[PDB]
RNA sequence: GUGAAAUGCGCAGAUACCGGGAGGAACGCCGAUGGCGAAGGCAGCCACCUGGUCCACCCGUGACGCUGAGGCGCGAAAGCGUG
RNA sequence: AGCCUACGGGCAGGCGCCGAGGGUAGGGCCCGUGACUGGGGCGAAGUCGUAACAAGGUAGCUGUACCGGAAGGUGCGGCUGGA
RNA sequence: CGCGGGGUGGAGCAGCCUGGUAGCUCGUCGGGCUCAUAACCCGAAGGUCGUCGGUUCAAAUCCGGCCCCCGCAACCA
RNA sequence: AAUGUAG
RNA sequence: GUGGUUCGUGGAGCCAUGGGGGAAUCUGGGCGGACCACCGCCUAAGGCUAAGUACUCCGGGUGACCGAUAGCGCACCAGUA
RNA sequence: CGAGCUAGCCCUGGCCAGGGUGAAGCUGGGGUGAGACCCAGUGGAGGCCCGAACCGGUGGGGGAUGCAAACCCCUCGGAUG
RNA sequence: CGAAUGCCGGCAUGAGUAACGAUAAAGAGGGUGAGAAUCCCUCUCGCCGUAAGCCCAAGGGUUCCUACGCAAUGGUCGUCAGCGUAGGGUUAGGCGGGACCUAAGGUGAAGCCGAAAGGCGUAGCCGAAGGGCAGCCGGUUAAUAUUCCGGCCCUUCCCGCAGGUGCGAUGGGGGGACGCUCUAGGCUAGGGGGACCGGAGCCAUGGACGAGCCCGGCCAGAAGCGCAGGGUGGGAGGUAGGCAAAUCCGCCUCCCAACAAGCUCUGCGUGGUGGGGAAGCCCGCAACCCCCCGAAGCCAGGGAGCCAAGAAAAGCCUCUAAGCACAACCUGCGGGAACCCGUACCGCAAACCGACACAGGUGGGCGGGUGCAAGAGCACUCAGGCGCGCGGGAGAACCCUCGCCAAGGAACUCUGCAAGUUGGCCCCGUAACUUCGGGAGAAGGGGUGCUCCCUGGGGUGAUGAGCCCCGGGGAGCCGCAGUGAACAGGCUCUGGCGACUGUUUACCAAAAACACAGCUCUCUGCGAACUCGUAAGAGGAGGUAUAGGGAGCGACGCUUGCCCGGUGCCGGAAGGUCAAGGGGAGGGGUGCAAGCCCCGAACCGAAGCCCCGGUGAACGGCGGCCGUAACUAUAACGGUCCUAAGGUAGCGAAAUUCCUUGUCGGGUAAGUUCCGACCUGCACGAAAAGCGUAACGACCGGAGCGCUGUCUCGGCGAGGGACCCGGUGAAAUUGAACUGGCCGUGAAGAUGCGGCCUACCCGUGGCAGGACGAAAAGACCCCGUGGAGCUUUACUGCAGC
RNA sequence: UCGAUGUCGGCUCGUCGCAUCCUGGGGCUGAAGAAGGUCCCAAGGGUUGGGCUGUUCGCCCAUUAAAGCGGCACGCGAGCU
C-alpha cells in the first residue's frame, strides 16, 4: 500500500531547494544555521 | 416550455430540462468578441471563502455588451439567439450596421432579423436601449445602470425586470426585481422590455448530480457538524439548534438586518 | 362600533379636510315584470377574431328528415396542481 | 427368441402416440369464519342541548369548503319549496 | 428507604413568609317569577382548619410526632 | 329569553 | 490616550508622545514631585566627539581542570556514518 | 519545517472487455372537423441492468514475535459517473 | 552504589527450540572443482501466458558486459550472484527536453499596502505530460543504436544564382481551436484457412506413400499513378467598426458559380530500390501467391443527437506602419552550416515506496491460438519466461486448506454463522402491489451432446463457385450424466429505518449516520450581504433578486393545530435612564495685588437598555381536582382552580411502555422474538417535521420452501504443517532455585511456615488446572488547589460591530 | 490485589457435598388393595429432546423411573464462544 515516500525530484528541487530556501527569510536561517553547525550539506541533493 | 421525462429511472422522473426553442439555429458561440477563457476557481489567496463551489462543466466565457451608449444611433439587427452557460437569462448576437458585432443580454419577445438600436432618439420598443428619462413612466425595462455610464446592474436575472414608477428632478423613481423602490439617475440607460428565458426558474434539477454539473458542492447542515465545527453543533443524537439559528460564524441568521445602517445609498432606496 | 357596550385605533398627533402617488377588485346612472345563450351562464368604453338567430325576396337542391343506446364536448360555486 | 401355418400370413410378445388419473408449481371466482372495528335497524316512561315546523325567535333548503360534544355554525355561490 | 408539596363549610380554592378578622365561586335551604321546570331575583344556613402534643397571654398561622395524598431521585460500575 | 314522561 | 522612572491613578511632578487646541525671543522660556507665592537651577524644539566598558571566531600564557562511559557531540577523515 | 501520506480545489492528459433493457424523437398506418391518442417499424436515452479491467471493502475463515506496523483466501458492493 | 521498568557496554536463559517468507514440483545423466541437492550442459516432469511474456514513463544510479575472487552479504549450500577486485560499455539536425508557445500557478517594470521581516499586483518573464515540430526498414557489439553502418527520405539556418512581387511588425485580422453519447463508408494493424508455391526430413505400434505429417509462405520504400476521405465559394462596388493607418477581417448591395467541378491537404495501395527468409542431421535447401474475418487504430477538423454548452499562446496565413524600394520578401536550384543535455541496466520488481532478495503498493502501450452465445471472462496453450535461495524422510495427536458420507434434515446456534442448493444460453410461463417506468432473472417449467437427410435467409464474390454469418424442418446413435471439465443467481411471505444512485470513522462501526433532488424561513439594491486578510487586496462575480449568503427539513402523497407572558429577531422621530463633551450657579488653595491654579450644581448631551407593539417551517411551550345517564359500568354533560395557552390531525406496549412476557387474535406440538388489534401514551405528535408510500438496500427483525457435517454424532480420505534426520538458527520473559499432594496456617487464595502423605536419577511427544502465568507504572473508580477539548444568561477580557 | 486477580451467560471438560429428584432399604399413616403422605437410612449409578429470551432462572411442548439443589474465583476465555 502506498507509502509517505514517493520520490519525485521535481517537488524535491522546488521545495527543499537552494533557491527555494534562499526566497524566504526563513529559509535563508535554515540556510544560516547548517553553514555554521558545519553540514557537508546545505540542501538535500538531487539530480538524474 | 420546459421538457419532462419519463420515468426510465428514479430521479429522471422528476427532472425537467428547458425547451431550446429559444435560441435556435446557433450553438457555437462567435470565436472573435465571444470567448474569453472564464476562470473556474472557488477561493481567493488561498483559503476557500464560497463554501460548497468547484467542480461542473469547464465552461468558456462570452464577454456581453453592458453600456451601449457607446453605440449611440448606429442600428444593428439581431443575428441569433444563443446559450449562455454563464448566465440564467440567453444572449443574442447582434450586429451592428457598423460592422462590429456584440453580446446583448436578450430580452424577451426579440427575434431573429430585428434591428435595435440605442440612444435618446430611439422608439420605445423591445431591445432599444435609452436613458432612463426619455423613456415613458409605466413602461417595464431591464439592464438598468444605477450610476450614469457605470453599467448595466439591475434586471438581467432570467425573466426579470423593472417599471418605471415616477420622475423626480434629474432623477426618476424605479420599481426593482425585488419589490424595492429606487430613484436612478435619468442618464441611466436601460433596455425597454424585460429580460425573457422566463421558464428558467421552473427547471426542476431532478437528482444531486447535475447539481455536480453546475459547480455546487454539498452542503452539509450545521448540527451535522460538532461544536469546534459550528455553533448548532454537538448535542447527544439529533438536537433543537438550542437557540437561536446561526452561521458557522456565529451572527443570528433568522431575521437579523445586515446592511450597513449609514449608509449614502440610503436616501435614494424606500423599500 | 352597538341594542347598550367592549375589544380595537389615537397627544408617539388618529378621526374630520386638502394636495401628490401606489395598487387590486367591481363596473353607479342607463337598467326594466328588458335582451342574448343548448345549458351552466353572459353588464363601464374601444378595436379585432367568431358562434347562434330573425325579417324580407320565392331565386337554387329536391325528403337531403325527426329522435338518439353508447361516444364525444360544454358544464355555476366550492375545491385541487404549478406560478 | 417363441407358438401356429393351408410358408403368404397368423398368434404371443415388444416399442410408440394419445389417455383416466396421480404429482409439482402459479393464478382466478365463490362460500364459511376472525381479535378488533364502522356505521345501520329496533327497543311504554335514560343524559345534554333546541337544529327544523309559526319571520321557529340567525327565512329555510342546497352543492361545496372549513370548523365544532351533539343537533349544527360559518364562508362561496345557487333555489323559492321564503319574503 | 432518598429528597418536596399538599390536607380549611358538601365540591374546587384564598387566608399561613407578615400569630389576634376564616374570604371567593359553585352547590344546599327558605321565599319570589312560571300553568310547571330550568335561567333570573330576595334572604339565610353550614368549617372540629387531617391529628396528638409543645410555644405563646393568644395557634388555621410558629414548633415539633404519628395518619393519609400527590411529585421528583435512585447515577460510575 | 331553553324545556313540557308513555299510552 | 499611553510608555519610561522605585512610582500599579496615587496628592503624580519629571522624561517621551498617537490625537485636539496652539505661544513667545530674555518682561523670552523648562525645571526644583499636584498647585500658588517667594528664593534658586538651567537655556528645549540641529549635529559630532576619543579614552576608561563589553565580547572571544582567532594567537599566546597559565591550571589543588578531564584523561578516552572523562574532556567539546568530535583525541580517531564527525557534524561524519 | 511539512499537502512526495491524506482532504479539497485549480490546469492539462489518460481509462471504462463484452453482454442486456430499449425513453424521447422521427417514419408509417389508424383516428378526428382539426386534435388528443393508439399501433407497428426505426431509433438509441439513463447518477438504467448483468459483468471483466478499474475502484472498493460486505460477511466468514486464516494470520496475530505476521509475508504485512492492516497482509492472504473464499464471499460481496460500484462499475458513463 | 545492589536496586531508580536507571544509563552505555558485554555475556547468559528460552534452545539446538520457532522459524528459513506463498503447496507452480520435481527427476536423472553428464561437466567443473579441495568441496556440488543448490553452478554449467542435456533429456524428462510441472507452472505462467489480458502474464509470472514484450515495450515505455517515473523512481533507482553502474546494479550493464567480461575476466578473476568466495571472508562477508544471500534466511541452507555456493564453484553461483545484482556480493568483492579489475577492465570495458551509454555515439542523434529528424527520439525526448533546451537556443518555440502558452495553462493553473509562480514571479513581477508600473502601481498599491504593510512597525521591520513582508503582503498584493498591470504589462512582461518563468512555468507542460497541452500546442508546434524534420526518420523509416534492415545489419552490426560481449555489452548502444530511429544515435554506428547500409539503403531510401526529410527539416532549419547562411551564402550565391535564376525567376517572381510593393516588400515591410514588437501592430490589425484570420487561423491555431477543442464538450459528451451514438455512429457511415473506405482502408491498415492484427488474425483464420488454402487441395496453391518453397523446404530438410518422417511412414513408427495394427492401418496410412495419402488433398499425408511437420515448417514457412514477408517488410520498408520518394516522385508519379490509382482508391478512399478531409478542407474550401469566386466577383465588382460602398464601408459609421476591428481604439481608421489597411488592397485584410467585419458589415450592407449585385453578374456568375453551386447538396458539383476545381484548387488544396491527409490516409491506404502500388511503386525505382533495399532488406528479411522456417522446421532439419555435425550450427545452413532460398517460396514470398489465393481466399476469409477485421479493429476501440487511420482518412479526422467525418456524420447525427443532447445539455451540463465544452483552454491558452506561438508556429502558420493575410493586412497595412514607420521605413525601404541598388532594399526587401516569395518560389525554384546549387553549395555551405546544423550547438547543449539525455541515451548502460532494473522497471508490477531481488535493482522503485514499503528498515529485508518483505505473499503489500506502482501510471502508459502490445498482449497470439482453440473452445465455451459474447469478452481483456473461463480451461488448455504459442512466443517468451519461470518451479518462487534450505533439503531428506516418516505417515501420530492436533491445526490449516480441501473432498466424501447411511438415516434424519436447522433438531445446531444469539443467528442457517458457515457450508450447501441454485447456476450459462434458448423457449414456454410469470401474482399482489404500483409513482404507471416497474415489481421480473418474480416464481415455475422444458430444452441443451453426436450422426445422416431435406431446406431458408445474409456478407464476400459477380448474380454462380468456394470462404465466412444467422437460421428452419426429419429421421437416427451413446452414456448414470450433453452449459458432461472451468468460469456460473437459491427462492418466497411479512415487519422496522432510509425515498432513490452516492458519502463516511485511512487501520475494530458503511448504518437508521452525511449527502441528495425538493419544501420553508431569513439576509443581500451592488463599492451587495457574507468570507480571508493589519492593510492593500481577493473570493462573492466579471454575477445582480428567476440572482448570491446563512439556517432548518430532506423524492413523492396527504397534512403541518393552539400559546407572543419569558428569550431572540423586526418596527416604534414620544417618554425614562444614559458616557465623553458643552454649560458654568456655587465652593476652595495661593498671592499686596493684577492674577494663576484646583473642584463644581441647573440644564443641553448618542448608541444601548427600560417602555409600546409585531413575530412560530423564530429559542421554546402545549395542565389539575371534583360530580353527573332509570342495573351496573363509563361519562356525551356540569363545577372549580391554575396557565402565556393547555396536544388538533394522525400515529400508539412503538428503534419511544417503567409496571411488561400488558391483554385479546394470528402463527407453532411449545413463540420473553414476530405479525394484527385494544390505548391509562411512566415519557408519540406535525418542518430536530406527523402519518403513509411503489421502487431501491453487502441496513436491523419474523416466517416458510428448497438444501445441507450447523447438529443428532461422528467416521474416512487428500495435501501444507506438527514428528525423525542433515544445514542455518531467533523471541518475549528471567531475584536466585535443590520448584510435589492434602489439611491447616499466614497481609486473611502457599513448591518455599506447621503436621501428615507421597516421591529412584534424566529426557521426548501431548493438555492447558496452577505458578494470583506474560505483555501494558489500570481505560473503570477516586485523589491532584494536575492538564487539555467542548458549553453557557460562570468571571474578566479581546476581535468584531 | 489499581507498575492489571479478564468481570454475565453459552460450550467443552469434569470433580466434590447431601440438606436425595429417580433407583435400593425402612418406621408411622387419617396404610383395605392399588396409589399417596410423612419422616428415617442411603449418592452406587442415573437425572431426556425441543419452543421463547444473550439470559441465569423461569414458563411452555412431548416424554420420563426421575426430569434434585448446591460448591469448585457466580469451577473452567495462556480451552473456544
Amino acid at each position: 500500500m502506498k507509502r509517505t515516500w514517493q520520490p519525485n525530484r521535481r517537488k524535491r528541487a522546488k521545495t527543499h531547494g537552494f533557491r527555494a530556501r534562499m526566497r524566504t527569510p526563513g529559509g535563508r536561517k535554515v540556510l544560516k544555521r547548517r553553514r555554521q553547525k558545519g553540514r557537508w550539506r546545505l540542501t538535500p541533493a538531487v539530480r538524474k | 416550455a420546459v421538457k419532462k421525462f419519463k420515468p426510465y429511472t428514479p430521479s429522471r422522473r422528476f427532472m425537467t430540462v428547458a425547451d431550446f426553442s429559444e435560441i435556435t439555429k446557433t450553438e457555437p458561440e462567435k470565436s472573435l468578441v465571444k470567448p474569453l477563457k472564464k476562470t473556474g476557481g472557488r477561493n481567493n489567496q488561498g483559503r476557500i471563502t464560497v463554501r460548497f463551489r468547484g467542480g461542473g462543466h469547464k465552461r468558456l466565457y462570452r464577454i456581453i455588451d453592458f453600456k451601449r451608449w457607446d453605440k449611440v444611433g448606429i442600428p444593428a439587427k439581431v443575428a441569433a439567439i444563443e446559450y449562455d452557460p454563464n448566465r440564467s437569462a440567453r444572449i443574442a448576437l447582434l450586429h451592428y450596421v457598423d460592422g462590429e458585432k456584440r453580446y446583448i443580454i436578450a430580452p424577451d419577445g426579440l427575434q431573429v432579423g430585428q434591428q435595435v438600436v440605442a440612444g435618446p432618439d430611439a422608439p420605445i420598443q423591445v431591445g432599444n436601449a435609452l436613458p432612463l428619462r426619455f423613456i415613458p413612466v409605466g413602461t417595464v425595462v431591464h439592464a438598468v445602470e444605477l450610476e450614469p455610464k457605470k453599467g448595466a446592474k439591475l434586471a438581467r436575472a432570467a425573466g426579470t425586470s423593472a417599471q418605471i414608477q415616477g420622475r423626480e428632478g434629474d432623477y426618476v423613481i424605479l420599481r426593482l426585481p425585488s419589490g424595492e423602490l429606487r430613484k436612478v439617475h435619468g442618464e441611466c440607460y436601460a433596455t425597454v422590455g424585460a429580460v425573457g428565458n422566463a421558464d428558467h426558474k421552473n427547471i426542476v434539477l431532478g437528482k444531486a448530480g447535475r447539481s455536480r454539473w453546475l459547480g455546487r458542492r454539498p452542503h452539509v447542515r450545521g448540527a451535522a457538524m460538532n461544536p469546534v465545527d459550528h455553533p448548532h453543533g454537538g448535542g447527544e443524537g439529533r438536537a433543537p439548534r438550542g437557540r437561536p439559528p446561526a452561521s458557522p460564524w456565529g451572527w443570528q441568521t433568522k431575521g437579523l438586518k445586515t446592511r450597513k445602517r449609514r449608509k449614502p445609498s440610503s436616501r435614494f432606496i424606500i423599500a
